[PDB]
RNA sequence: AGUUGAGAAGCUUGCUGGAGGUAUCAGAAGUGCGAAUGCUGACAUGAGUAACGACAAUGGGUGUGAAAAACACCCACGCCGAAAGACCAAGGGUUCCUGCGCAACGUUAAUCGACGCAGGGUUAGUCGGUUCCUAAGGCGAGGCUGAAAAGCGUAGUCGAU
RNA sequence: AACCCACUCCCGUUGAAAAGGUAGGGGAUGACUUGUGGAUCGGAGUGAAAGGCUAAUCAAGCUCGGAGAUAGCUGGUUCUC
RNA sequence: GGAGUCGGCAAACAGACUUUGAUCCGGAGAUCUCUGAAUGGGGGAACCCACCUAGGAUAACCUAGGUAUCUUGUACUGAAUCCAUAGGUGCAAGAGGCGAACCAGGGGAACUGAAACAUCUAAGUACCCUGAGGAAAAGAAAUCAACCGAGAUUCCCUUAGUAGUGGCGAGCGAACGGGGAUUAGCCCUUAAGCUUCAUUGAUUUUAGCGGAACGCUCUGGAAAGUGCGGCCAUAGUGGGUGAUAGCCCCGUACGCGAAAGGAUCUUUGAAGUGAAAUCGAGUAGGACGGAGCACGAGAAACUUUGUCUGAACAUGGGGGGACCAUCCUCCAAGGCUAAAUACUACUGACUGACCGAUAGUGAACCAGUACCGUGAGGGAAAGGCGAAAAGAACCCCGGAG
């Protein structure tokens, strides 16, 4: 199971957008994600004549690495570490300061 | 179709469903070779009709 | 091949020495020859391909004593 | 002037073809070599 | 033919230039239909699948096209071609 | 670039580069190239020199095009014509036709091409195969022979020219 | 004449060509020429016999192994005092 | 298991799939074209032509099964020929081909060395061929010792480059006696053992699960680096994250885990086999010609056999390196046996005073490929943007280059 989901509070730890939090939409393969909001670029595109074309300059978010991020802990306004807690019959996803289940 | 519900039939009634399914991937060639095809994912999604009633046929015995 | 059906005698290599001692490759045969045995039993008359020791074995065991092991090792005749 | 490859398919396969390597035993260590090697071809 | 036969022959019709002036000027089509069909398959499947009256198939086999790329050179399938001719007056359709 | 040793060499720095290096003393070596008509790759000289592949032969006009000695059409000259014209077989395998192209290929340029991209194109009771029959020859149940592998061969069944 | 050959001169020799070309030359119903298919091969085959030919290779083919054969013979052998 | 997915070069455009459990991983099943031992008959591999039985269609077929050869067994049958023999058909079981090495056998070189070369060497090597197994082979004294004794076979270290052998040249080369690894014997008055089924338990393997502990500050595009202070340790020199991380991620030490397959060891039952009947005769010994013994005919014992001969019967027979006598020690001509030993084409984990793109595999890259040759066969070159495609919208020259 993977410490970090689709549509989870998350704030950047490392890098150029270090600091900042957002939402994340999509989970790459190769352990990367893209978060919304942060790491931002412009992408200039030719708009060739065949087949129609897409446009101009479009700006879009750049995948970053899944370690540079961290769940949100939303009670103590922090990054945390998640691990997974004892199952009864399901495993959930706790923070590894409080115990308490990520929400 | 799901193979649950294939096994509630029987091998009179599975021989029909096969060839309604022949049927209908013939009529599935003649769009794509014309070109008034815009369902393109039915294509793959009889084959598997085809093979899994096929499956339960065979099963039956 | 060159092999007798009774003894199982086949060719064998060895050398010739001249008298400088020079040495070439030979063969040794077995002495074998076609024969024809009476079958007391049988009334009938067998043909082997048999060497001249096999022979003097038939004379010794007899030959439907020869006869019955050439069977029971898949031997045709 | 005659060179020396004058072609022929049915004089090629009758020579150097796959049932006639696998008609004698000296053709069929020439496959097994071939196969040993990774041959893609494998025969004329 | 068997019942399963009859679904498996056909593989589509053939469109071009060629193609389009038989179905006029001859009322003869051509399809595309498989490389092991014979005369007497593609008769019996157009007469049931279209409840039309074929009178005679003609057949042929086409090679497929070498194309050389940076890999190699690779080619495309054979594939086996017919034209079909119906009656005097009676239109196919689809 | 400077500087230090008798030498192999050491040291300090300007510029470039953008992530690794190894004082000292020991231990192990794929440990030091100018030559071997040495091996591999790159680049010189000859030199912008020889040559541009049958000495049948070309001259105008128009068009297209960024650009025409070579492309297309027209007028006019030449050459083959028991072929340098047609058609089968072998061999080759898409070189066939159309639209779009000119970087490379074409011993020059190219708008052209047996060149690149993409489509299209081969319709048989009578044509040629296959199917029937055999030649030379091959293989060959049983069989005979042979250290082993195997050789020869009968019934047979393959093999067109 | 076609077809098969190869006597002479010249050209060509980095060739248009790893054996040709232009002029002449011999045989041209036969011990002829030629297509397709087949058989014989490495101390072996075939040879109207030149030690010729056996895939541009022949006083013993090519290929892979023994094999890094052996070389009292040539050549080379790399920093400092 | 727990949220993304529709394989890669290799991207875009589309169509879809699903927390009612998908892609994905593992066990089991179904399907499995044509060629190939190829096996219905032929063939130029991937093609052509068939026959028989059963079922189904009415036209010019479809569906499902069978049809190679040889060996062994069994049933029917039946030539010359009277009986019965060969021979002929029908059934059952088995085999066939491939594979780098190891093993046991059959055949068997030459270059080279001897500073030439014949005996000799290279060498019973290279190579070709035939069988078997996971190992094979060999194995339970007609053995050695020396008047004291040892006690089946296989492998290692010594004796020892010694005794011998040798155109006595070049060379070849033991044994007795010791030190070890392994431990085991049982039958022909029918045994250990082995194989296959059926059951008693245990252990592994084919997937997975949990898995501890960090902050501030400076330079910087980006801290894991600076400076200060902490925490975890059966887990601290692992890989990578925008520069160098025990505490960011995946891991690691350590604990858990299997519907169902495979394997091994364990019980205790059956069946077969071991198996050759009955203690060994064309055998021991001998003559001629060869092989093997370190031993090349030499005083030449011993083993083996191509040709020819040929005993005795426990008051008998074999050996103790010509041969004789005396002593000593064994009982051939019938069998079966684990372990210690050999090898790796193949799978997994770890490691390296190994290489780092002319190196290391011929081969880091679509390599036994391109290419060369009629064929057997030979056989290349060719890695690196950046942290992230953010891979350069737009204007100008130029042939819409
Ligand atoms: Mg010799
Ligand atoms: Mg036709
Ligand atoms: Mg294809
Ligand atoms: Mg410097
Ligand atoms: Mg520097
Ligand atoms: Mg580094
Ligand atoms: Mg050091
Ligand atoms: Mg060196
Ligand atoms: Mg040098
Ligand atoms: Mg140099
Ligand atoms: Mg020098
Ligand atoms: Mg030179
Ligand atoms: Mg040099
Ligand atoms: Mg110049
Ligand atoms: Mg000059
Ligand atoms: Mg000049
Ligand atoms: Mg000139
Ligand atoms: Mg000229
Ligand atoms: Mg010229
Ligand atoms: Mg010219
Ligand atoms: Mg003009
Ligand atoms: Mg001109
Ligand atoms: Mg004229
Ligand atoms: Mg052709
Ligand atoms: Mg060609
Ligand atoms: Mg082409
Ligand atoms: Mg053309
Ligand atoms: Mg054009
Ligand atoms: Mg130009
Ligand atoms: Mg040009
Ligand atoms: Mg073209
Ligand atoms: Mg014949
Ligand atoms: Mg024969
Ligand atoms: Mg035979
Ligand atoms: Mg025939
Ligand atoms: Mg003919
Ligand atoms: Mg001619
Ligand atoms: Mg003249
Ligand atoms: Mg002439
Ligand atoms: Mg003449
Ligand atoms: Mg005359
Ligand atoms: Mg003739
Ligand atoms: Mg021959
Ligand atoms: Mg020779
Ligand atoms: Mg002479
Ligand atoms: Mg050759
Ligand atoms: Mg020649
Ligand atoms: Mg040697
Ligand atoms: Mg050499
Ligand atoms: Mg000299
Ligand atoms: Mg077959
Ligand atoms: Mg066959
Ligand atoms: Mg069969
Ligand atoms: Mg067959
Ligand atoms: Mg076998
Ligand atoms: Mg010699
Ligand atoms: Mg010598
Ligand atoms: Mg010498
Ligand atoms: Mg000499
Ligand atoms: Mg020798
Ligand atoms: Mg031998
Ligand atoms: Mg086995
Ligand atoms: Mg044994
Ligand atoms: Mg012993
Ligand atoms: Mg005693
Ligand atoms: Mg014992
Ligand atoms: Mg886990
Ligand atoms: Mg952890
Ligand atoms: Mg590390
Ligand atoms: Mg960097
Ligand atoms: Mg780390
Ligand atoms: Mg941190
Ligand atoms: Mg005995
Ligand atoms: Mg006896
Ligand atoms: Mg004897
Ligand atoms: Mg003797
Ligand atoms: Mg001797
Ligand atoms: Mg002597
Ligand atoms: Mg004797
Ligand atoms: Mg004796
Ligand atoms: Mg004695
Ligand atoms: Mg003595
Ligand atoms: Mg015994
Ligand atoms: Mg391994
Ligand atoms: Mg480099
Ligand atoms: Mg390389
Ligand atoms: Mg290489
Ligand atoms: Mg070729």
């Amino acid at each position: 199971m993977q410490k970090i989901r689709r549509d989870d509070e998350v704030i950047v730890i490392a890098g150029k957008d270090k600091g900042k939090r957002g939402k994340v939409l999509k989970v790459l393969a190769d352990d990367r994600l893209v978060v919304g909001g942060v790491n931002l670029i412009k992408r200039h595109t030719k708009p060739n004549p065949m087949l129609g074309q897409q446009g101009g300059i479009v700006e879009k978010e750049a995948p970053l690495h899944v370690s540079n991020v961290a769940i949100f802990n939303t009670e103590t306004s922090k990054a945390d570490r998640v691990g997974f807690k004892v199952e009864d019959g399901k495993k959930i996803r706790v923070f590894k300061s409080t115990q308490k289940p990520v929400q | 179709m799901k193979a649950n519900e294939l096994r509630e039939k029987s091998v009179e009634q599975l021989n029909e469903q096969l060839l309604g399914l022949l049927r209908d991937q013939f009529n599935l060639r003649m769009q794509k070779a014309t070109g008034q095809l815009g369902q393109s994912h039915l294509l793959s999604q009889v084959k598997r009709d085809i093979a899994r009633v096929k499956t339960v046929l065979n099963q039956q015995a | 091949s060159r092999v007798c059906q009774v003894t199982g005698k086949g060719p064998v290599t060895g050398n010739n020495i001249s008298h400088a001692h020079n040495k070439t490759r030979r063969r040794f045969l077995p002495n074998l020859q076609h024969h024809r045995f009476w079958v007391e039993s049988e009334k009938r008359f067998v043909r082997l391909r048999v060497s001249a020791k096999g022979m003097r074995i038939i004379d010794k065991r007899g030959i439907e004593a020869v006869l019955a092991d050439l069977r029971a090792r898949g031997e045709k005749f | 002037m005659k060179r020396t490859f004058q072609p022929s398919t049915l004089k090629r396969a009758r020579v150097h073809g796959f049932r006639a390597r696998m008609a004698t035993k000296n053709g069929r260590q020439v496959l097994s070599r071939r196969r040993a090697k990774g041959r893609k071809r494998l025969t004329v | 033919m068997n019942q399963e036969r009859v679904f498996k022959v056909l593989l589509g019709p053939h469109i071009s230039e060629k193609a389009t002036g038989l179905a006029d000027g001859k009322s003869q089509f051509v399809f595309k239909v498989a490389t092991d069909a014979t005369k007497l398959e593609i008769k019996k499947a157009v007469e049931s699948l279209f409840s039309v009256k074929v009178q005679r198939v003609t057949t042929l086999n086409v090679k497929g096209k070498t194309k050389r790329t940076a890999r190699g050179l690779g080619k495309r399938n054979d594939w086996k071609k017919a034209y079909i001719a119906l009656q005097p007056g009676q239109d196919l359709d689809f």
